RNA sequence: GAUGCAGUGUACCCGCGGCUAGACGGAAAGACCCCGUGAACCUUUACUGCAGCUUGACACUGAACUUUGAUUGAGGUUCUAACUCUGUCCCGUGAUCCGGGACGAGGACCGUGUCUGGUGGGUAGUUUGACUGGGGCGGUCUCCUCCUAAAGAGUAACGGAGGAGUACGAAGGUGCGCUCAGCGUGGUCGGAAAUCACGCGUAGAGUAUAAAGGCAAAAGCGCGCUUAACUGCGAGACCCACAAGUCGAGCAGGUACGAAAGUAGGUCUUAGUGAUCCGGUGGUUCUGUAUGGAAGGGCCAUCGCUCAACGGAUAAAAG
RNA sequence: AUAGCACUCUGCAAACACGAAAGUGGACGUAUAGGGUGUGAUGCCUGCCCGGUGCUGGAAGGUUAAUUGAUGGGGUUAGCGUAAGCGAAGCUCUUGAUCGAAGCCCCAGUAAACGGCGCCUAAGGUAGCGAAAUUCCUUGUCGGG
RNA sequence: GAACCCACUGUCGUUGAAAAGCCAGGGGAUGACUUGUGGAUAGGGGUGAAAGGCUAAUCAAGCCUGGUGAUAGCUGGUUCUCCCCGAAAGCUAUUUAGGUAGCGCCUCGGACGAAUACCAUAGGGGGUAGAGCACUGUUUCGGCACCGAUGCAAACUCCGAAUACCUAUGAGUACUAUCCGGGAGACAGACUGCGGGUGCUAACGUCCGUAGUCAAGAG
RNA sequence: UAUAAUGGGUCAGCGACUUAUAUUCAGUAGCGAGGUUAACCGUAUAGGGGAGCCGUAGAGAAAUCGAGUCUUAAUAGGGCG
């Protein structure tokens, strides 16, 4: 016989490509995620497919805030 | 050469652009420091020919601002640039 | 199944836009306003 | 004898100061469903990939 | 699968007659099997062409008398002068060929040249994919989601398990407003399960579609007005052998909604697709072979058949 | 292969074969003869099917190649007008009205033509034979040796 | 049934007396018979009582010469000496799978200079090992679809490491890192340890990730 | 691969990266913002022969302009220099 599976799909290089206390100029992207998976806070901007951004140079943080416990990523000048 | 292994070349999976001008193969361009290689201070398309900086099949030129000249010359029947015409009256050339 | 078809400028420029619509579900025309860079100036735009 | 140049790569590659210019492919028929922003940026010329460069010299000697 | 390597046993040096257990013994670059984008010959309702056969138009091709149809061409009856005779006679000529003359039988037919439709394995040139626990048969060939995948990215098998080749002028934009689903009590022909009132716990509801990641300022649900499902761009980043793909602040012009700050360069996102050559359409202060035009070409926008063996041998093809 | 048998073609400048043609064999023959095809002395014989393909005849009903060229559109050129922006012959580029045979479609016959012989089709094996040069299960069952 | 013409069985011979024979048997032998001499048919042609037979020891297309030095991604071979460096058997695409092309890996020249690496310190995300039942599914025992206890999971998760990875500062030790250009080879890998799919927790089996060795390395 | 995988019985002699043209890079020499002739003439490696080629300026499909140019309504912004 023959088996009906043996299809998948191309690789799409999801994650985080900058981390904490590194330095980023205005435009440079963040994280790259399927899903709201990190939260936009000061200076970072969202975009179609839930893709974040900086939007003015600093350094990048990570934190921990709200209600839900919703992880935000946010940039200090 | 240009050979790939049977996927389709570089050179055939781009688009054809442009067409060819005529007239820009008779055409010239002629730099203002070669003017000191011209005898005599007048400067026009059979002197320059003379000079050989222009080639003899040639049926027109222009003359641009590159280099420098220390003489007199008086330029007729060929194009200048502002930047040419200013030097040329500058050294004490004039135009027609 | 659906069709393709074109929305032209009503200021006479040529310009035009193209779009997709259902026949069934849209027996008649499409009329609809757009930006007509020719003449800098939203006008109406026909189906063709 | 003289080398011979490549007519075809000819039609597709002029020549610059510091290389070689062209235009980009996926601009001829299926248009329509194609966002605006990718016929804007893709209209126009590009310049050719060093990977490239080597073969395309190969194929226009005199250019 | 060892006379030649390791251990160990045996064996003084050399002929002659006989034997074929071994020296993967000699002999012929395996014919069996697979491969090469090799060859030959054969078959056909594989592709493509030609000979042959067949249809009609024009020319060789003429005269007279006549009929009928939608000025016109379609016929009928005669004639001889083109033309046919592998029919008789005479001459060159002592010649079954050939030529000339006379007659006879036919005759504008037959047949020949150019063009043209059909037929055409008679003949000729070719084609007839790849993966594959050998080949064949079967299955598969492009894109999306999860696992394998070893807590960044990436990662194979004819490994496990499912979707795609679309839909929407609202299912888009904006302003304003509202929360699901499930249970417990009462009521009409309505009860396991219709609509309505209150109370309990709680996102298990929903999100056009497969799954994952997400969804309260709800990304879920309703109404009013509208077309930003705009034009010209674009600092800076992701991803990638190339060809390609993806995110985006910000500037100028014309808008929609809102009192206003303001939001909008299509839809919660990730699949819904096809390079190049040739051809069609609209615009074009580009070019256009002596000159002024035009034809043709270029530039901007766009469309169609095909390439699913889905980077697409020549858009033509089996045994 | 064979004598015998059958089908089919050939009216003579025969059909058919060779050749590029001229011409040659067929044949110095003439349907009781010549060519092609199948079967294969002789005895008894030779069932059904024309649906498909092929061949033969008829029909003139639809389709159209060359040829032919009614219209329609485009380029250039004349001439009036301060001013509209107009548009004639000629030359020339395109379009395809009509006419225009076959082939094809249709009807009928033909099986000693190819071929077929299980509710459905064109019809579903007459004589005869049979584990038989044809039987997989098979060393089928019984009798003789 | 002799001559003559054939070739049914067996023995011998197979570097033979012989590139098709000898010996003992065998068939036809007045016929569609056998035979001498001379002549006709020439290669996609001829001839064939039909075997793809014969056509000068050659036939599913004779022989000689010419195109001609045909093409072959295939196999073989490739000749004196010394010094320095030194790979790969991967990814992507391909009528592509034992070929080729781009990138990755080697060598040489030029432009530059710590901008590089090891370790320490500081910041940062995670969903694997383990563990667990709070979602999904499944499992057993008791009391009224529910409750208590109990167990399981690659495609379950209330949780969750060690390593690995990114950035910043620094001591010490090392000519490191980067760019441009000239020349390549290579794209059949093997065993072993660890984490895994497949197989039978089989294979000197097969397919990935990761490290060492061989390949190309003696003692 | 000792392999029981291939080739060689032995010796002597013969036997395989070339030639022409074009182009790219590197070394070396002349001249230098310039360098250089081809055919041809020439009792001829001399001398003559400047037609032609490369360099000296890009941008744009092109007309065209020119240290700028293309795109655009834009002396915005961007690309190539």
């Amino acid at each position: 016989g023959s088996t009906k599976n043996g299809r998948d799909s191309n690789p799409k290089m999801l994650g985080v490509k900058v981390y904490g206390g590194q330095t980023v100029t205005a435009g440079n992207i963040i994280v790259r995620q399927r899903g709201t998976e990190f939260h936009a806070g000061a200076n970072v901007g969202m975009g179609r497919d839930h893709t974040l951004f900086a939007t003015a140079d600093g350094v990048v943080k990570f934190e921990v805030k709200g209600q839900f416990g919703r992880r935000y990523v946010k940039v200090e000048t | 050469p240009g050979f790939e292994g049977g996927q389709t070349a570089i050179y055939r999976r781009l688009p054809k652009f442009g067409f060819t001008s005529q007239i820009a193969l008779k055409t010239a361009e002629v730099r203002l420091s070669e003017l000191s290689k011209v005898e005599g201070d007048i400067v026009s398309l059979e002197t320059l020919k003379a000079a050989n900086v222009v080639r003899r099949d040639q049926i027109r030129a222009r003359i641009v601002l590159s280099g420098e000249i220390t003489r007199a010359f008086t330029v007729q029947g060929v194009a200048l640039t502002k930047g040419a015409k200013a030097a040329i009256e500058a050294a004490g050339g004039k135009v027609e | 199944m659906r069709d393709k078809i074109r929305l032209v400028s009503s200021a006479g420029t040529g310009y035009f836009y193209t779009t997709t619509k259902n026949k069934r579900t849209m027996p008649e025309k499409m009329e609809i306003k757009k930006f007509d860079p020719k003449i800098r100036q939203h006008v109406i735009f026909k189906e063709a | 004898a003289k080398l011979k140049t490549r007519r075809g790569a000819a039609k597709r590659f002029k020549a610059t100061a510091n290389g070689f210019k062209r235009k980009q492919a996926f601009k001829r028929h299926i248009l329509t469903k194609k966002s605006a922003k990718r016929i804007r940026q893709l209209r126009g010329c590009v310049m050719v990939h060093v990977s490239d460069v080597a073969s395309v010299r190969r194929m226009c000697p005199y250019i």
